């Protein structure tokens, strides 16, 4: 039931994402001519901590160096997005983010990415790294809390534009 | 209620409770919302169930407010609750599980009596091997022996047993584990509480002791930087250089410090963490868990400076340098 | 028809690997006790170098302190895999490795972890850890000729056992943040 | 068709008029694919030429040669380069691998690539964004064309050479358009540096 496959376009998303505060309707195809990492962030009875949006989005000028956007997408409306930023990280909410909050009220982007566990109507954090034509390059899934890493996320990302514009050259590094 | 400790505080609210579990959380991370309402029904109940108001003290520490508090007591987690008997914190957590009943049944278990009377001599035939065993001789149970007694009981009941008598002349005797060592008995003041649990501390848990890896979990959440000898288990003599020279040196360090031997063969990869091969050992290092720090050559252990500086050094952050 | 899902069993696989230039037989059970990082390694035509199975083997001691051993799969047979363990990196061989190469005769593994392309039959890179109970934790999924990362492997094993041991604590370094220690 | 070492790199590198060096590695399976095409193409133009020195190809051994691994800055394996008797030219090979294309761009190097003009209409219809050395000269097997003519050979991309007869051997540098004027070079021709870091100013 996943869509998801690597060297095949990313499946195709659309909703509506809080974006510094305010809606903003988004759609896979507006970042098209850049890379971006779209990773799955729930906030449900699983959730234990702020970290890895507010990891993420200080850190995301680096990812905007190397042409990449970030959006992180969750199965909660826009309005609880904007309920959760507004409430300080202190009392358990995300405070103010810097990457854009996608909203998948229908279930069925987490289910084309295969991320969606019917059960428990859970996300599992999966993260996926789509090249500026829309290819889908990486697919990393666990359900860690926290999580992924932004160090090595930036590493996959110039790996990929490295192998894009060399691809027929070992470089020296490997040994 | 549950009282907030902060840096002025904290010290004579802790030292005058007889016990206090204190609750080191940050309330960015749900665990520590969730524990909240538990902890103060917890208290409640056992506030009830008690206070001559010193009895039981149930309190807490925000460790974003107070980073200072929170590394003082090394909290590398939240939430952790703690426990302090007189201001001394015990080595063991509370691990088990967050509900009102379960912190309840604890609080209970560590206000009871760890001490287990006895009719004249009667088992003290054949306990030994196994554990050790600890004898107070009491012509009555209340007297400031007895006191003095029971606190070093509650907090040393997990590494011995602790025993009550009547007829013999008030004293305190000590059993290791097996019939070989015999007594080994108290002479001290059984009115003073430091010595007394200086002297049973010493019998109860050893200054050093083997680190393997599969007890090397328990070891690690104890929360504090290894100082290693790494030797070949053939090798007893560079073993006993460390006892005693750990025990020179060092001894007012031997609750911040868990000082303990590995065989030099099992933990070679401990020992390709650093420039060393199994047969370098001896070897000295401090594993705080983030780097190890080698001693040197091992023969410097014999100057009465180098190990007590070396370790001042991890405490005053000196050198990293190298790998 | 892939059978790998986070939090479920991991599929079970046999079959013959070479060790030490031998051949023996290996079973996902027989790792039970200990993590598992189980990738694939394609001997095929997209093959560009031995870096990465070195890569791991050089410091599969550091996955063993930790309690974790690694194993590499390809779809070749174990007779090609131990030429291509006896034909020396000069030439365009792994030469010696210390990791088991397992063979997929069948397709099967491949296919159950859902990194088969049945078109090409080619295999994707996929790297899965397996804790000691035989959950399958990690899917890790591109078609880098190189490019996994032992570093980023062992930061996701000791994280899995540290949420194993402590699950209802955060540990300090969640934060607004620097590092995330 | 054989290898350098760290030591007659320069008896062969600097004697050879194009010199088209594969730095290659082992390990590397592009470069252990193109070995086969790489003296595939060579045994069709050494024999084309066959020139004694003129087009060779050769190779070099990252791994333990190394050291002229990071001498020329080489990073990917392969890398096909070209030097015109002894000396790096700032550019590489980044066309596709083959005999057809190996054997086209050695050939292709080997244009003129001067250019011998007619009645001087070009003088001023040579604009519309170049760069010409207009080169003036009486006998062309002299001392000065030949001079003339291997400089012509290194910066034969960065801008057009042109060639003439009958004025008194002078080099006239044209400039980008019709604004700058020129800039003409009074120097010593036949010599080597002094004619080679003129022109090499001003094409960069």
């Amino acid at each position: 039931l996943s869509k998801a496959k690597i060297s095949k376009p990313a499946p195709y998303w659309e909703g509506t994402a809080v974006i510094d505060g305010e809606f903003k309707e988004l759609k896979l195809t507006d970042y098209r001519g850049k890379y971006l990492v779209f990773f799955f962030y729930p906030l449900d009875f699983t959730f234990v901590s702020p970290t890895e949006i507010i990891a993420f989005g200080d850190r995301l000028e680096e990812f905007r160096s190397i042409n990449t956007e970030v959006v992180a997408c969750s199965v909660d409306s826009q309005f609880e997005h904007l309920a959760w930023i507004n409430t300080p990280r202190r009392q358990g909410g995300l405070g103010p983010i810097r990457i854009p909050l996608l909203s998948d009220l229908t279930h069925q982007i987490s289910k084309d990415y295969g991320v969606y566990l019917e059960d428990s109507g859970h996300t599992l954090r999966g993260l996926f790294i789509i090249d500026d034509k829309g290819i889908l390059r990486q697919i990393t899934l666990n359900d860690l809390p926290v999580g992924r890493s932004v160090d090595e996320t930036l590493r996959l990302v110039q790996a990929f534009q490295y192998t894009d514009k060399h691809g027929e050259v070992c470089p020296a590094g490997w040994k | 209620e549950i009282t907030s400790l902060d840096t002025e505080n904290i010290d004579e609210i802790l030292n005058n409770a007889d016990v206090a579990l204190v609750n080191f959380y940050a309330d960015w991370c749900r665990f520590s919302q969730m524990l909240h309402p538990i902890f103060e029904e917890a208290s409640d109940v056992i506030k009830e169930e008690f206070p001559n108001e010193n009895q039981v003290v149930f309190a807490r520490v925000d460790c974003d407010q107070h980073s200072d508090i929170a590394q003082r007591y090394r909290i590398s987690k939240y939430p952790t609750l703690k426990l302090f008997r007189n201001g001394m914190m015990m080595k063991r957590e509370y691990r088990g599980q967050r509900s009102v009943k379960a912190l309840a049944d604890y609080i209970r278990q560590q206000k009871s009596d760890p001490i287990q009377e006895i009719r004249d001599l009667a088992e003290i035939t054949t306990l030994d091997r196994s554990k050790r065993n600890i004898i107070g001789y009491f012509e009555q149970k209340d007297s400031d022996n007895y006191r003095v007694f029971e606190r070093v009981a509650n907090i040393l009941h997990d590494d011995c047993a602790f025993l009550s008598a009547f007829g013999d002349v008030d004293n305190i005797i000590y059993k290791p584990p097996g019939h070989s060592a015999p007594d080994m008995v108290y002479l001290g003041a059984m009115t003073n509480f430091d010595v007394t649990y200086n002297w049973i501390q010493d019998k109860c848990v050893p200054l050093v002791r083997e680190i393997t890896f599969e007890n090397g979990e328990e070891l690690t959440e104890e929360g504090l930087p290894f100082l290693i000898l790494f030797h070949m288990k053939e090798d007893t003599e560079s073993l006993e250089i460390f006892q005693n020279e750990v025990a020179r040196q060092l001894i007012s360090e031997k609750g911040t410090i868990n000082f303990l031997h590995a065989d030099c063969d099992k933990f070679r990869h401990p020992l390709l963490h650093i420039q060393k091969t199994p047969a370098d050992c001896p070897v000295i290092a401090i594993d705080s868990f983030r780097h190890m720090y080698v001693f040197g050559d091992f023969k410097d252990v014999l100057i009465p400076g180098k190990l007590k500086q070396f370790v001042f050094d991890l405490h005053s952050g000196k050198l990293h340098r190298e790998f």
